[PDB]
């Protein structure tokens, strides 16, 4: 029964290890770098006016 | 003496610096040594401490005189300081003594008038100039520089200038760099040839 | 690709700094249960 | 002091928006007083703007319209505007202009001053060395308020800050009781209140309450609702302050001005500002913003040789929940410390929905200490931080860890987590709890688990307090 | 060596004249002295900063971040002037140095400098954050003369291609790098650890030169080729087939 359990939890522990990794070095990087370059199309847009 | 304020006294030459700035703490004096005449920065925020720098190199450091420069502050750096004064006192002579008879302060309050808080970091650049002179090692912490940069923008405010970046106004670079410039070694003008320098310790807030 | 593709605009800014608050909390939560996972995995290890 | 007759004049050489053009006014200064009288027979004030030569120009107060070009006369008075403060304001309610409006008189004034103030000097500033009990529990124990510091209060539109402003209006005080209630007595304290840019409903409440609460005869009033002018929204906090002012520095009082909704004060600046035709700054709002509420925010702290202080809790209401707005921006970098209240709290029914883990402060190392209080606060306070931030991460951590695979002491933290949001934040409108009640519970809380959980507390204090 | 120095303690008008001022000396020693030239402006970013000063007192129109719109025009004027004549035997190069603002390449400056030069070479701060020197990115550098300036007669027949698969295969890697940052060790496919220790190698060797060291063309092209060897024959798809069938194999 526990040998079982590990073998089962191993490939468990790999999917989220990959699933956390992939959210933490993709994503928000990329959220990131959109909100810095709409802040500067903002301030573009009122100093124009 | 009455001397202008927006102009840089002569010397006889400015030279190389080749001496290490004393101070207190091994920690930030023997990995990154800060050099008398030099140039430097220190983040500053509440809590973790701005002028527990000012005490360390007020009391321990080779310097020979501290001017401070004060915007949008309390009265609270001013008695603390004053404290400072009968507090942290020194054995040069194996005798304790004031820093009040060596360090100036110049400070002024937010609600004081706005060119008034722009004229004190320059009046503070040339009383700095004008102790070094003397043939002297002047320290100056030139402390919430961010609050500088707002009194820029304040300026610029009712001027009419256009918002290089989020209204700061164009010369801001000009302004920071003809600041900062105003410091290194010299050796003085003048018939006795003696020699001395400036720091200066500008306090980022981000 | 490293943009994702809004019109920029004060709404669009809400939306954004919304959608990353929910990556955050994600990420958080993700982190919580690795810890689970492998505490089990070294107690079922232990002996 | 003056003597000379007033002048009056039937010139106007046009009129556009909020303003009037007038000249052949003998030797004009800014910022003069000036009254109005319309064919109708209607009284209105104003000040003046803007001075060229023999040309002159006043924004009238109360609105232009029906203004004729040859039927109006207009007053000079020559003097800028002046306060008649008096101490025996006190239980009486006002208007943003200053006149009465509770069926009471005119006040018989017992000083002139000027409305704007004069910058305090900094060399005769003093430290805070003492705190005050604002009658919450939740603000008290955790964030203390020292005697002169400047705490806002964030809020946004939706809240219930409005409530929370008016209990601490009813609750407001001292606590010098530490050692007898018979040198307590002597009590010397007051509050002014400054309700601004604020509905109506609002308005008859806050009125209702205050006469309700019994302690009338320290608080003075000014109420300026939506409807009134919109210069007068930039006129009521200057009262406010001069009077807070003469009553501190001259009578040796203790003082608490309470500033509502400073969003209003920005838009009501903003609208002078874009009416006096100078060019916008950043987000609309004018450049010297930072300018005007530094004017405003530090007139406080205390005088050195005088026995009195000012302590300011000005609130506002940031616009979409925003932390990088402008006004909560330079409002925060002005003034010292911040109190949040969040939305997700008072949307679980918990009043006063006071969110502690973003709060802060600035003075609260030296607000309080030995003799002003007990000798137990900082150490509590920092464990009951500490074992509430345990109580809710480890929350999210059995969101999904689930809660078979908790220990019993994550349980013990759960319960902490309970007991401190059902107990020691949920007080009721009218429970008044004193620092010493707040502090009893926290230890009450604090008793769930052993010493040995309690890591920030000292051996020294456990030996004594713990075992209660 | 002629010099031209503005500390910045000089006021900032003059620096819009100073660069004409040296540009117009290293034409006259180009085309009067028949010499061979090579200029150097510095932080040419102050430049600008300056013609924004100048031209926010005269209220002109703005562009993107407020500078004048006719600073292209100006910057134009500037670096175009550089090359070689017919009928002489002098003449111009041209190297401007400028820092770039928050490291944001579609700022203003770097912009108009990339339309109207004809490369880059984009220093990296990775590297010298690694400490290594000289820090210098590739992927982004270019340089329009190579098409030209190289080829049979001039460096070696295989110039050209050595550059085209050596920009690819660091290309590939850094992606393989990007990749590995998520799937983790075990999705990793061989030519991934291929293309991996050709990162690493490359990296340390082709890049890390030196204070002075000073290599010659030719020992850099048989550095190029030892680097290219790692790679089995069969997958350097850009070169063509002869050059890899004479060379490759040693």
């Amino acid at each position: 029964s526990l040998q079982t359990s590990f073998v089962t939890l191993d490939e468990a522990i790999k999917i989220t290890n990959r699933r956390v990794n992939a959210i933490e070095h993709v994503i928000i990087p990329r959220i990131e770098r959109t909100l810095a370059y709409i802040i500067t199309e903002l301030d573009e847009r009122e100093r124009e006016e | 003496q009455v001397w202008p304020v927006r102009q840089v006294r002569p010397v006889t030459e400015k030279l190389p610096a080749n001496h290490p700035l004393l101070t207190g703490q091994r920690v930030l004096d023997a990995l990154f040594p800060c050099v008398q005449g030099g140039t430097t920065a220190i983040p500053g925020a509440f809590g973790c401490g701005k002028t527990v720098i000012s005490q360390s190199l007020s009391k321990y450091s080779n310097s020979d005189v501290i001017i401070y420069v004060g915007c949008g502050e309390r009265g609270n750096e001013m008695s603390e300081v004053l404290r400072d004064f009968p507090e942290l006192t020194m054995e040069v002579d194996g005798k304790v003594e004031s820093i009040m008879k060596r360090t100036a302060l110049v400070a002024n309050t937010s609600n004081m008038p706005v060119a008034a808080r722009e004229a004190s970091i320059y009046t503070g650049i040339t009383l700095s100039e004008y102790f070094r002179d003397m043939g002297y090692h002047v320290s100056m912490m030139a402390d919430s520089t961010s609050r500088w940069a707002e009194a820029l923008r304040e300026i610029s405010g009712r001027l009419a200038e256009m918002p290089a970046d989020s209204g700061y106004p164009a010369y801001l670079g000009a302004r920071l760099a003809s600041f900062y410039e105003r410091a290194g070694r010299v050796k003085c003008l003048g018939n006795p040839e003696r020699e001395g320098s400036v720091s200066i310790v500008g306090a980022v807030s981000p | 690709k490293d943009r994702i593709e809004i019109f920029p605009s004060r709404m669009a800014q809400t939306i954004m700094k919304a959608r990353l608050k929910g990556a955050q909390t994600g990420r958080n939560l993700l982190k919580k249960k690795s810890d689970a996972l492998t505490l089990r995995f070294r107690q079922i290890l232990k002996k | 002091y003056l003597s000379q007759p007033r002048l009056t004049y039937k010139t106007v050489s046009g009129v556009n928006g909020p303003l009037v053009i007038l000249d052949h006014v003998k030797f004009p200064r800014y910022a003069e007083i000036v009254h109005l009288t319309l064919p109708d027979g209607t009284k209105r004030s104003g000040q003046v703007l803007e001075v060229s030569g023999s040309k002159a120009v006043v924004q009238v107060f109360e609105g232009t319209s029906g203004i004729d070009a040859k039927k109006t006369s207009c007053e000079f008075t020559g003097d800028i505007l002046r306060t008649p403060v008096s101490e025996d304001m006190l239980g009486r309610v006002f208007n943003g202009s200053g006149k009465p409006i509770d069926r009471g008189p005119v006040v018989l004034a017992e000083d002139f001053l000027d409305i704007m103030g004069q910058p305090i000097n900094p060399q005769c500033r003093i430290y805070p060395e003492e705190m005050i009990q604002t009658g919450i529990s939740a603000i008290d124990g955790m964030n203390s308020i020292a005697r002169g510091q400047k705490i806002p209060i964030f809020s946004a539109a939706g809240l219930p800050h409005n409530e929370i402003a008016a209990q601490i209006c009813r609750q407001a005080g001292l606590v010098k009781k530490s050692k007898d209630v018979v040198d307590y007595s002597e009590e010397n304290f007051a509050i002014v209140f400054a309700a601004m840019g604020v509905n109506m409903e609002t308005a008859r409440f806050f009125k209702s309450d205050f006469e309700e609460n019994g302690s009338m005869d320290n608080v003075c009033l000014f109420l300026n609702l939506a409807n009134d002018p919109t210069i007068e929204r930039i006129i009521t906090p200057r009262l406010a302050l001069t009077t807070a002012e003469f009553l501190a520095y001259q009578c040796e009082k203790h003082v608490l001005v309470i500033l509502t909704d400073m969003s209003s004060y920005a838009e009501a600046l903003r609208e002078v500002s874009a009416a006096r035709e100078e060019v916008p700054g950043r987000r609309g709002f004018p450049g010297y913003m930072y300018t005007d509420l530094a004017t405003i925010y530090e007139r406080a702290g205390r005088v050195e040789g005088r026995n009195g202080s000012i302590t300011q809790i000005p609130i506002l209401t940031m616009p979409n929940d925003d932390i990088t707005h402008p006004i909560p921006d330079l409002t925060g970098y002005i003034t010292e410390g911040q109190i949040y209240v969040d939305r997700q709290l008072h949307n679980r029914q918990i009043y006063p929905p006071i969110n502690v883990l973003p709060s802060l402060s600035r003075l609260m190392k030296s607000a309080i200490g030995e003799g002003m209080t007990r000798k137990d606060h900082a150490d509590v306070s920092n464990q009951l931080y500490a074992c509430y931030a345990i109580g809710k991460d480890v929350q999210a951590m059995k969101a999904v860890v689930g809660e078979e695979a908790l220990t019993s002491d994550d349980l013990l933290y759960l319960e902490f987590l309970q007991k401190f949001e059902k107990n020691f934040i949920t007080q009721g409108p009218y429970e008044n709890r004193t620092v010493y009640e707040t502090l009893d519970i926290g230890w009450q809380l604090l008793r769930i688990f052993p010493k040995e959980m309690l890591k920030r507390i000292p051996q020294s204090t456990l030996s004594e307090f713990y075992p209660r």
